[PDB]
DNA sequence: TTAAGTGGAGCTGGATGCTCTGT
DNA sequence: TCCAGCTCCACTTAA
RNA sequence: ACAGAG
């Protein structure tokens, strides 16, 4: 994990610094520690671990538990510090489902960590107000309508409580709470009379005390499972076909397991009433889809019952093994060509081949075949079986059998993918600090412009702005600008590849 | 000159056509046949970069950022109260962090 | 060098070594099997070892 | 002006130096190792101050010498920042004018920080300064350098050290201004 | 450890090298050491509350 | 004959001699008779000082062939070595520094 | 108190006439009336029958605790 | 060599001063022996500092005209800096005081820069 | 009935003195 | 030429 | 690689 590792000190750098990235680290890479040895292995002070502590637990970043005689550990969450990258595609998921409001509510969750729910509708309602003018407020009431609107749609989800002292254990205070997670009241919002207006920058006792809120991660992730599915139906089938796909997931959403083979049945008896009115389909023409579906070899969907008509239910495990394939195929593509990416399919149907039926049944010749075959062994991609005929394993006398392997072709890609993002990070972080030379240039320039704007602000200076030697660099600028943009935007993009890797290796394994 | 081992062993039956000798050695990067595909544009894959900008320009700013304290400064001064960096503090939940964390 | 012939010189073994050790002679046999054989110096950086 | 830095290091006393008081001996031996040299961080060394501390003279095998850890003070020249010295100028120059003061002679005023009425020397290596009621852009700084006082705006250190296997600039650099009223030549003001 | 004292080229910490010796030079540990006269505590009370 | 014991643990050294043994009762128990041939070769460095100047200025003067006499002669902070077989070793005598 | 044995060993013995012998080799002073010896190390053993030599044995204890003994204080012996 | 404090203390130049003059009053007593560059490196930073201070208006102070001088501004509200200034350099007229003394037209009136003026010229 | 901890037997890798004196 | 560790395989107890 | 010597 020696690239999760380095991806992970570059994000708590970005968005927390230099003396809490220490400390996230060796938790990282060391494990569980006692508070004292944290410090100790590190060389900084006491009080700037307590600091750099108290920030990783309050964004979720690191756990904590009481151990034997009650000293506290504390134990990072590596998987939560990487999901750090994809907080711009959440914030753009819940902009899609749901109004400019459930934006700014998934927006302060995830950047201050945990909010009470008084205090979240407080700074969405402040921070709305720069996107409106004339005179209307924002007010509370239509803040949480929305969020009630969340929460039951499980994109919010409630922290795990401090218990009950009077209740249980009353007496000397423990070194640490032991936090519990309550099933009932996950989704259970508390009931709120007041109500007032954002505040619009002028300048010039709490009821739900302890209900902390957080974004529920895995809830986007149930969502982009489902769109890796829709869309992959969408382009097979029809879009008509895509529809009666999502019509089922939306439907599987409340009622099913996040890690399940298979969702709950329904029959297509139900499905009919559940698909919008304007698809104008009879129901015997619905069950037409639905055998087409069935038949399929890549079997996205199967039968799996026969009471109360036509039963049906999705694949989910299935599914991902069909995209992981895809995003596995799709890389062998572009890096050798399609001529290789012939071979990576043949081999991967023909479960185990030589390579005189591969030049055979791809028509590719001898000598521009083989060469493809040797780089994929050098790449990872493919492995040899090598049956033996005696206990020598001498080369002369064994068949070399070829092999593709999906799972560990996912680990070995998936790897490639976190030092992947690293490399373009530092590529923008290292042309970010050689030209904070003309960036403090470019700021100074537009500090004059931005000090003193509009108080006794004269025309005189509109033009002293351009007057310095910086018009001619300018040019430099724009190159800077375009390559960032481009950098940060292949960094949005190489998350694709890295859900839907990381959903098959997660649903593979049982961790029994 | 032969070697220790045999070469026949390795392959070379007609004894000739052994490969080359490498006189330089080869460049840092190789130059390549194939080329990245090019990025994914729209109305709605341009918002998410316009995001990921803003949470840096903002958590930066946000108190969870502890920057580095300072140290050695060599004398004292007047402009000490004018240049005095002010920031507000956060202040977490004592209830939830454990005891032994209290400043 | 070896011997006669190079004019070589003489061994002191790993025998003559324990009967050295045993005088307790630390700086005789720093003088034998350092710098009258072998004396030499270099650079260590003491960042990378 | 000057500070104080403490200081300590390790002092190799020959065997025929054993006829003299150790503290005399050592103040020497640090004298010649340390004056008019620029220690890195801290500023151009004049003297040793005092010995504060004296450790234990131990002999290493295979030397015959005393090895001793001195705890010294040592008086240094490191001005701070925004004051005011007095000091003769050596040379003019188009990069701007140089200031010596006494010892030290890498004071720099830059043409970013002179006095503002005159700023270009018309093909001359004297700089220049226009008033109008006296002196018809004639006045000047002479190279014979009547003391000016300036303000040390800027200071920086360059590591001058070896790069690259081994078989001049200026280490220490002083940053000057001049274009506050009561800041020239001392006539001035 | 003797055996690599031999082989790195230092003195073994038996017979002779178990002590250290000390120069009994003519010297004044801790002397007398110079009054400041500017920069003492007494003139110089913080100037901000 | 490996590095550990045939060159780390112990090594050929310079400064040595080996010859034919032979009784000799008038000699001390605390004493070793060397013949002149390996004591014109096996020299000491006798470093230069207030007690002995006079005595190693007459050895000097002696130079290599003559029994109570000296092969080599080093400066005080130099490291290459006069050859004293060559030269007027009257002269370099008479410059004989402390150290 | 001083705990360990008042007797010079032999090794501080060797040691402290080897040191003396060097620093005389080099033109430290003589502390005592030298009689036309030349051979540096019959010189130092006249310093140490005088009891005039300038050295202090640092005895160590295994835990790193020391006992500085002077030379001229130790009971010498053949 | 290394250093445990790199500024320990701020030092009057009156106080080199009397370092070097007890400096000389034993220095050449042995010349140089060129052994050595290090005892010209001695030489040519002691006289020429010297040379320096000598033209500076620190000479023919003393130890008790320096501490009732810092006696006498003590009740001044005056950083270690602006004092140190006031003491090497001995300002007569007014403008140098907003130089040596940051804000001075703010901080100090105009009656008490002129007792500062008098403060400085009638004890140093 | 079999899961498992421990006996007995064969395979493997290590070691075997110190120097000069010559061809 | 002689000798410790490592691994394979039968051989009772125990559920 | 062999022979010597103690
Ligand atoms: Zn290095």
């Amino acid at each position: 994990t020696q690239a999760e590792i380095k991806l992970c000190s570059l994000l708590l750098q970005e968005h927390f610094g230099e003396i809490v990235e220490k400390i996230g680290v060796h938790l990282i890479r060391t494990g569980s520690q006692p508070l004292r040895v944290i410090a100790h292995d590190t060389g900084t002070s006491l009080d700037q671990v307590k600091k750099a502590l108290c920030v990783l637990v309050q964004h979720n970043l690191v756990s904590y538990q009481v151990h034997k005689r009650g000293v506290v550990e504390y134990e990072a969450q590596c998987s939560r510090v990487l999901r750090m990258l994809r907080y711009p595609r959440y914030i753009y998921t819940t902009k899609t489902l749901y109004s400019d409001t459930g934006e700014l509510i998934v927006e302060e969750l995830l950047l201050n960590g945990k909010l009470t729910m008084s205090a979240v509708v407080k700074k969405v309602a402040d921070r709305l107000t720069e996107t409106m003018e004339d005179g209307k407020t924002m007010d509370y009431a239509e803040v949480s309508n929305t969020f009630v609107r969340l929460a039951d749609t499980h994109f919010v989800q409630r922290c795990p409580s401090v218990p009950t002292t009077e209740n249980s254990d009353p007496g000397p205070p423990p070194p640490a709470p032991t936090l519990v997670i309550n099933e009932k009241d996950m989704y259970l919002v508390p009931k709120l009379s007041l109500i007032g207006k954002g505040k619009r920058r002028r300048s010039s006792p709490i009821p739900d005390d302890g209900i902390y809120w957080q974004a529920n991660l895995d809830r986007f992730h149930q969502h982009f499972r489902d769109q890796a599915i829709v869309s992959a139906v969408a382009n097979r089938m029809d879009q008509t076909s895509s529809e009666i796909v999502r019509t089922m997931l939306r439907m599987s959403e409340i009622t099913t397991s996040s890690s399940a083979p298979f969702t709950q049945p329904l029959s297509s008896n139900e499905i009919f009433r559940s698909l919008p009115v304007g698809y104008n389909i009879s129901k015997q023409v619905l069950d037409q889809y639905l055998t087409l579906l069935a038949d399929d070899p890549l079997e996205f969907v199967g039968k799996s019952g026969d009471s109360g008509g036509g039963m049906y239910v999705i694949n989910l495990h299935k599914a991902l093994a069909s995209l992981a394939t895809a995003t596995l195929e799709s890389v062998v593509q572009e890096r050798f060509g399609s001529r290789c990416a012939r071979i990576f399919r043949l081999v991967l149907q023909k479960k185990h081949i030589e390579q005189k039926q591969v030049e055979d049944f791809a028509m590719i010749p001898a000598k521009e075949a083989k060469d493809m075959l040797y780089k994929m062994l050098s790449e990872n991609f493919m492995s040899l079986q090598e049956i033996p005929k005696t206990p020598d394993h001498a080369p002369s006398r064994t068949f070399y059998l070829y092999t593709v392997n999906i799972l560990s072709a996912a680990r070995m890609l998936l790897h490639r993918c976190y030092k992947s993002i690293a490399n373009l990070i530092e590529r923008r972080q290292f042309e970010t600090k050689e030209n904070k030379r003309l960036l403090e240039k470019s700021q100074r320039v537009e500090a004059i412009i931005a000090s003193m704007q509009a108080t006794g602000a004269e025309e005189a200076q509109l033009q002293e702005i351009e007057e310095m030697i910086t018009a001619p660099e300018r040019q430099q600028l724009e190159t800077l600008k375009r390559n960032v943009n481009k950098l940060d935007a292949s960094e949005i993009q190489v998350d694709e590849t890295i859900f839907l890797l990381e959903s098959y290796i997660e649903c593979t394994m049982k961790r029994q | 000159a032969a070697y220790t081992f045999n070469i026949e062993a390795v392959g070379f039956s007609k004894g000739e056509k052994l490969p080359d000798v490498v006189l330089k050695p080869p460049p840092l990067f190789p130059d390549t046949d194939y080329k990245p595909v090019p990025l994914k544009t729209g109305e709605g894959e341009e918002y998410m970069l316009a995001l990921k900008q803003e949470l840096r320009e903002t958590m930066k700013r946000m108190p969870y950022f502890i920057e580095t304290p300072e140290e050695r400064q060599d004398i004292e001064r007047y402009s000490k109260r004018y240049m005095k960096v002010y920031k507000e503090e956060w202040i977490p939940d004592w209830r939830r962090l454990p005891r032994e964390m209290m400043p | 060098t070896e011997g006669r012939s190079r004019d070589g010189g003489l061994r002191l073994g790993e025998m003559e070594r324990d009967c050295l050790i045993g005088y307790g002679a630390s700086m005789l046999l720093l003088e034998r099997l350092m710098i009258s054989s072998d004396a030499f110096e270099v650079d260590v950086c003491g960042q990378c070892g | 002006m000057f500070v104080l830095v403490e200081m300590v290091d390790t002092v190799r006393i020959p065997p025929w130096q054993f006829e003299r008081k150790l503290n005399d001996s050592i103040a020497e031996e640090l004298n010649k190792k340390l004056a008019n040299k620029v220690v890195y961080n801290v500023g151009l060394c004049i003297c040793l101050f005092d010995i504060t501390k004296l450790e234990d003279a131990y002999v290493f095998p295979g030397d015959g010498a005393s090895h001793t850890k001195v705890h010294f003070r040592c008086v240094v020249f490191h001005p701070f920042l925004d004051e005011i010295l007095i000091g003769k100028i050596k040379g003019c120059s188009p990069e701007g004018v140089h200031v010596s003061l006494g010892f030290f002679d890498d004071i720099l005023i830059p043409p970013e920080s002179l006095q503002q009425p005159a700023k270009f020397d018309e093909a001359e290596q004297v700089w220049v300064w226009e008033y109008e009621t006296e002196e018809g852009a004639h006045d000047l700084y002479m190279d014979t350098g009547e003391e000016i006082r300036f303000r040390v705006v800027d200071e920086s250190f360059v590591d001058t050290s070896p790069t690259g296997p081994s078989s001049k600039e200026a280490p220490y650099t002083l940053v000057g201004s001049i274009s506050e009223p009561g800041l020239g030549l001392l006539s001035w003001w | 450890g003797v055996s690599e004292c031999i082989i790195m080229g230092i003195p073994m910490n038996i017979g002779t090298g178990l002590f250290k010796l000390l120069h009994k030079a003519d010297r004044d540990p801790n002397p007398p050491k110079r009054p400041l006269i500017f920069d003492t505590n007494e003139f110089h009370i913080p100037l901000v509350t | 004959q490996g590095r550990f014991r045939g060159n780390l643990s112990g090594k050929r050294v310079d400064f040595s001699g080996r010859t034919v043994i032979s009784p000799d009762p008038n000699l001390r128990i605390d004493e070793v008779a060397v013949p002149v041939h390996v004591a014109k070769i096996l020299t000491f460095p006798e470093k230069v000082n207030k007690a002995n100047i006079n005595f190693l200025r007459k050895l000097v003067q002696n130079g290599p062939e003559v029994h109570p006499g000296a092969n080599f002669i080093q400066q005080r902070h130099t490291q290459m070595k006069r050859f004293l077989k060559y030269g007027n070793r009257e002269k370099m005598a008479q410059e004989l520094k402390y150290g | 108190k001083r705990i360990t044995t008042p007797y010079m060993t032999k090794y501080e013995r060797a040691r402290v006439l080897g040191t003396r012998a060097l620093q005389i080799a080099m033109c430290a002073p003589v502390m005592v009336e030298l009689e036309g010896e030349t051979d540096p190390l019959l010189i130092a053993m006249k310093e140490l029958k005088a009891r005039k030599i300038p050295i202090i044995i640092r005895r160590y204890l295994p835990d790193g605790s020391y006992e500085d003994w002077g030379v001229d204080e130790l009971i010498i012996t053949d | 060599m290394e250093v445990k404090d790199a500024n320990s203390a701020l030092l009057s130049n009156y106080e080199v001063f009397q370092l070097l003059t007890d400096l000389k009053e034993q220095r050449k007593e042995s010349g140089k022996n060129k052994h050595s560059s290090g005892q010209q490196n001695l030489n040519t930073i002691t006289y020429e500092t010297l040379k320096y201070i000598s033209k500076t208006p620190c000479r023919h102070q003393s130890p008790e005209i320096v501490r009732e001088f810092l006696t006498a501004l003590k009740s001044h509200k005056l950083t270690k800096a602006e004092k140190l200034q006031l003491l090497n350099h001995r300002p007569v007229t007014a403008v140098e005081i907003q130089l040596m003394v940051e804000e001075s037209e703010e901080r100090l009136t105009e009656e008490q820069i002129e007792a500062l003026l008098h403060t400085v010229t009638s004890i140093l």
